[PDB]
């Protein structure tokens, strides 16, 4: 189920390995991740 | 207690490297998802942590 | 052993 | 446990820039200050962090 919150964030054109690590540093939360990884 | 210093500790090492407006959103998780509770302060030390890792690997450009 | 690293 | 959790974070990412024996032959040095209390758990965690961000702002090369 929460696979496919990772592929809606590989979807945002980031690496599947650091789309993980920021997914579950954030912990459940996708949009935060999302905001992470576009923070970068 | 201790546990103040250390996110003081993390705080200020994480404000030169994340943007306010994330840092907003994190406080926003928090909140929503532990109130003010002191469990939420432990968990912005872990995600501010681990956060921190992931972004040096990335590349700091600061 | 948490001050261990091997 | 969650300061076990943050600990464990520390030293997987600390064996990654500093070499293995000098951390554990720091992990000693705290273990003689506080032998196997809390206070040594909480003051190791406090040092791996300054010193991985001293590393990251003079320029890891890893
Ligand atoms: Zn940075
Ligand atoms: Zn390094």
């Amino acid at each position: 189920q929460e696979k496919e919150a990772i592929e809606r964030l590989k979807a945002l054109g980031f690496p599947e390995s650091l789309v993980i690590q920021a997914y579950f540093a954030c912990e459940k939360n996708e949009n935060l991740a999302a905001n992470f990884l576009l923070s970068q | 207690e201790w546990t103040l210093e250390l996110l003081e500790e993390l705080k200020s090492e994480a404000v030169r490297h994340f943007p306010r407006i994330w840092l907003h959103n994190l406080g926003q998780h928090i909140y929503e998802t532990y109130g003010d509770t002191w469990a939420g302060v432990e968990a912005i030390i872990r995600i501010l942590q681990q956060l921190l890792f992931i972004h040096f690997r990335i590349g700091c450009s600061h | 052993n948490p001050l261990e690293f091997l």
